[PDB]
């Protein structure tokens, strides 16, 4: 029960785990998910770039 | 183990209506308390009990 | 395996058990509920605390003696100082509630006696001195039972309630109090009395300090007795639980 | 997983989940929902770490002895028992009968000894641990033919390597290991009384295959036991009194708990 | 009374008043001297965390 | 017309009635039965006396006093001298049984007390003197109750069992004996305790003299009390009935 | 002849055994089976919560 | 990946991507294309190395102590905290709450000590590292029964081998580890203030299973922490002032930045 995933490039690297605990697993280095509109733009009413902010 | 962050609460008992007994029956009784866990009880992170000590290997 | 004698009432944090009882006497056949949009006047949205207000508040115990005439507790004023029922009651101009009144009194097989547990809607009481009206401190007793009198109260220049039990402090016949929802605690067969009072009033909501809509009265019709040896201290404990309490008109706290 | 709480409301019936008769020898099954208004809560809590395998399956030191490079104590011997250590013994004794496989790990460690011996330049020490099942010939010296282990199992381990480990089956004659035994070994209700009538696992000998140096060296073998694939029956009260002997229940009476003052004191003293 | 069966008895008596306190102990199933040596408290002493409800059956 | 309080147990010649009780506590949820061909080792055919062995043997009565610490009866050894159960037990190397233990104790409405009736599988007991093991005559009492001690037994150079009740003679907490099948005889609600023990052991059959697999213990947690006038002599009678007794390995009689 | 089982979480871990004896195998950490009505409630006649125990 | 620039040309409208009102508490999203003529560029640049896992997932030394062959310091103990080291503490403190698994690597190193002791010929040292969760019995000597670890987890490691390593779960009671705590431990708003009210991870003891030689030897255990499988919430300003305590925010005030001369000086001073 292996898992072939991609390597970091600019191939694949097969992986199998041997331990019964998920804590015994390797780090999760390949999660490039992102969402800055929690911090950049946490405003209630939408702010459009091309429009005057205060109208 | 104790920690005030992890404080639990207090269990108290009070007389609601005093103990009424007839004549010729004892006026001082006893109550017994029993402790069991409910269906949602669970314990975590295994360690050694502080309740069993040893100075030398028993013989 | 059942029994008409067993019971268990759960309201909020509190549960109440009985191993000897009669039915639960439900108000005027009415079980308490909230105010309808059809019957409402106050346009502001109510606070209905729920589990915080409608729960079992056990006031002070009182001692039943071979010579006790009776006792009475006004209703909004009794719990006026108890928990969050008393708080909401102070911050709010208007309030509305029903109750589950559980009067508890246990004796033994060698003890005898019989109490009338009534709920008198609007127990407007009289004064000892005919010209005056009793004082607020004479009619009311917060969580501390006010007691009836064995014999006529003297009409000086007082504002004393005319407490003689046989007239119930209302100028009526105490034996006819049986029209108001009630039960009896005949020590021979009973152990407690439970009365579920619905909201009785001519207005949808009223102020809880200015007007006490119901008055609980515990009057012993057949006196406590027992032969020597039989335990002498027989207390009566009153446990009341608000039911479907709403509060309209929020402002600062108090009454004035 | 653990059970979730059900959303409860008020009640006014003759149903009494709270009143019972504890004389029946039956534990009540009341839950918060029965004596109060509960909210629905979803329990994801798991009782995984409290299974009997997780409780017992952890290496515990059960005993340890020493043997030397020279002198009289040149080889060691230990009659196998889990009762010499307070810690593991007490966990196993939560149950009357236990059945399991064992994982043996040994931590053998040597220490140079004080001598007037000059020019010491030790060679690597290799140790031999040998099991003599009940009945086989026993080593009477570091060099009796017995150490050939033609049929007895034995581990040869050179220092500096990973701890020697092997597993063992459920070696009992009974369909379960008996933790307690309220009986004798003789039909005349005489002789031995208790669990020792049952303990017959044999002995374990250890020795230095080589002396290694001109100076003195003393080694200390630590035996670790780890119950794998465990089955436990008929649970019992955990041990209150401290252990006095390794062969019997002998205890010195001690009080039920520690104390505090009044039954009203919210604090241990 | 801890060195006796009295540790187990909760004294109840016929008073000259109600509202009196019968007993009182904190909610610490593994720590309080009351619960620490119970079937629940001994098991709890082999673990670091705990969660759940508890039933106190009074007879 | 039924009642959870009534009972009648018929085993052989004997029948047992109860007019006040709790359920029958069945061993570890297991009801006694015979040994299966799957679990058997002894190849010889067994003797299963039936009605002659599996019947109600009522041992001696014991007196419950305001100061009694408790009592204990080893199990195969108690009935070792009683009837045909004791006979088969002597002529046979191996034996296997379960029991229906009925502890009886009736007082009145003015009496109080509460006994713990347990069945401790393998009650291996300790010695007063830490170096020795109790004597066979100190641990065992055929049909005559052996009793616990009020206070610590002195550790001389004896072979006395360390009887202090609070440690149950096993170095445990007497209040945790509740894991072993049990019942309580609260004189207030009870009249007797019935426990049906299945065969508990790590071997399919064992010798009945050399090993006592179960030990019955009656330890009063709340002492006998009564006001003067209330009858003082309150006895406890123990009635045990073997269940599904088989015997393998016949030879001459005895133990040695 | 491998066996892919689940890890402890809040994945999988493949396992193969190399030894001829079952005693040489790893512990059985994932058996969360349970039955307290051997000890809690070992009564002959059923006891319903909402009903009076003694009737 | 990073966003590519769009080819832009001239503009002459009432659209103002550059003028805003920063009072809104909203960060502007202007890009080069908005305030100039841009060329199309294809960005293959990746923000892979700046994910929270890559930032935090690297072994950092969090603490280290020493124990000896003889004397008083024969075993060591450390109450677990990531706050004794400036480096790892500061990275974790970029977030208010963090949740993660840990990878523990220990680098145990020994040094021979100065003595008048003649004929030293050390034997290989084996060390034992033991974890005592909050509540368990603590070793009061190098030889208290406590070191049996019948239930406590512990690593036995012989010198010269690869560094002992094991991973640990998210051991918190809360649904996330709290890095900061603006509160007390007592409801009377008293007692402890701050994160220490929350730190209760237990202690870590280490010792020499064997002395090994006649001469003195002192060992130094270095504990390394590596947050695997990390989740971090509510970010905050990186620590400016230097750390003063390991249990509290206590800082000594320092200026906003370093200086230069005039607001016109293109160079740091
Ligand atoms: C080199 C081979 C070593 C073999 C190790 C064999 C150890 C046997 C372990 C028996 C286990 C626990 C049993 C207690 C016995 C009893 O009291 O009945
Ligand atoms: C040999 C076993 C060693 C086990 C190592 C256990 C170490 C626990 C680590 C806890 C991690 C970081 C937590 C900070 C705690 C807090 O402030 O809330
Ligand atoms: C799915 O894994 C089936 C293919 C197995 C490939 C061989 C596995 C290599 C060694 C794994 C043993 C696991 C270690 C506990
Ligand atoms: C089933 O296992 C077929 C797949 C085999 C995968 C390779 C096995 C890896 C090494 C195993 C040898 C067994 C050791 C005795």
């Amino acid at each position: 029960g292996a898992q072939v995933s991609t390597q970091k490039t600019g191939i694949h690297y097969t992986n199998i785990n041997y331990y019964k605990d998920a804590a015994s697993n390797s780090a999760n280095r390949q999660d490039f998910t992102q969402d800055p509109s929690k911090f950049t733009e946490p405003v209630k009413d939408i702010m459009i770039k091309s429009l005057p902010a205060l109208n | 183990a104790s920690d005030e962050y992890t404080a639990g609460g207090f269990i108290t008992c009070w007389y609601q209506t005093n103990i009424v007994v007839p004549a010729d029956a004892q006026s001082s009784c006893y109550i017994m308390c029993f402790v069991s866990a409910c269906n949602d009880f669970s314990v975590r992170l295994l360690k050694d009990t502080p309740f069993i000590s040893q100075e030398n290997f028993f013989q | 395996g059942y029994s008409d004698r067993v019971r268990s009432i759960t309201l909020g944090n509190s549960t109440i058990t009985t191993q000897e009882c009669a039915n639960v006497v439900v108000g005027y056949g009415v079980w308490p509920d909230y105010l309808k949009d059809s019957e409402a006047t106050a346009e502001d949205q109510p606070t209905q605390p729920d589990v915080a207000t409608c729960r079992f508040y056990t006031l002070d115990s009182v001692q039943w003696q071979k010579t006790s005439p009776g006792w009475w507790w006004k209703l909004p004023d009794a719990l006026s100082n108890l928990g969050l029922f008393g708080q909401n009651m102070q911050y709010h101009y208007l309030g509305r509630t029903g109750y589950t009144i559980h009067v508890q009194c246990n004796a033994s097989k060698f003890h005898q006696g019989c109490l009338l547990v009534v709920c008198v809607p609007e127990a407007e009481m009289g004064c000892a001195t005919l010209n005056n009206t009793p004082s607020s401190a004479e009619l009311l007793g917060g969580d501390t039972a006010k007691e009836f009198a064995d014999k006529p109260v003297a009409s000086g220049s007082n504002k004393l309630v005319q407490r003689v039990v046989y007239n119930a402090g209302m100028g009526v016949g105490v034996g006819n109090l049986t029209i108001f929802p009630h039960q009896w605690i005949n020590l021979r067969t009973n152990n407690s009395a439970t009365i579920v009072m619905p909201y009785t009033n001519s207005v949808p909501m009223d102020n809880m300090f200015r007007h006490n809509n119901v008055t609980l009265m515990v009057i012993p019709f057949v006196p406590l007795d027992y032969c020597p040896g039989s335990t002498t201290y027989v207390p009566i404990t009153v446990t009341i639980a608000p039911m479907c309490a709403e509060y309209n008109g929020l402002r600062l706290a108090g009454h004035q | 997983r653990v059970a979730d709480t059900v959303g409860t409301g008020p009640t006014n019936s003759e149903a009494i989940p709270a009143l019972t008769a504890a004389e029946t020898g039956h534990t009540s099954q009341v839950v918060p929902s029965d004596t109060m208004q509960t909210r629905h809560v979803k329990n994801y809590h798991s009782r995984s770490e409290s299974t009997i395998e997780n409780f017992l399956c952890r290496s515990a030191c059960v005993y340890f002895t020493e043997y030397e490079n020279s002198g009289a104590k040149r080889y060691a011997e230990w009659v196998i028992t889990p009762r010499q250590a307070a810690q593991l013994r007490r966990k196993l004794e939560f149950f009357t009968y236990v059945r399991f496989d064992l994982e043996l790990t040994f931590v053998i460690t040597s220490t140079q000894q004080p001598s007037t011996t000059q020019n010491q330049d030790a060679q690597i020490l290799t140790h031999q641990i040998m099991y003599v099942p009940p009945g086989g010939p026993v080593p009477d010296k570091v060099d009796s033919y017995v150490w050939q282990t033609s049929t007895n199992p034995s581990v040869f381990w050179t220092e500096g390597n990973a701890p020697p480990r092997m597993s063992v089956p459920f070696l009992s004659i009974g369909n379960a290991y008996s933790n307690f035994y309220d009986g004798w070994s003789e039909f005349s209700r005489n002789g031995v009384y208790g669990i020792n009538t049952l303990n017959n696992m044999g002995t374990l000998y250890a020795r230095h295959v080589n002396a290694g140096s001109t100076g003195p060296i003393k080694s200390t073998i630590r035996i670790y036991f780890k119950p794998k694939h465990v089955k436990a029956w008929i649970p019992r009260p955990p041990r209150l009194c401290q252990y006095e002997k390794a062969k019997n229940v002998n205890f010195q009476p001690s009080g039920v708990t520690t104390t505090r003052q009044s039954i009203t004191t919210m604090t241990n003293t | 009374k801890v060195n006796s069966m009295e540790a187990y008895q909760i004294p109840v008596r016929s008073n000259e008043g109600s509202g009196t306190q019968v007993f009182g102990f904190p909610l610490q199933p593994g720590y309080s001297s009351v619960f620490s040596r119970t079937l629940l408290g001994e098991i709890l002493n082999y673990y670091t965390h705990w969660s759940g409800s508890i039933k106190l059956t009074f007879m």
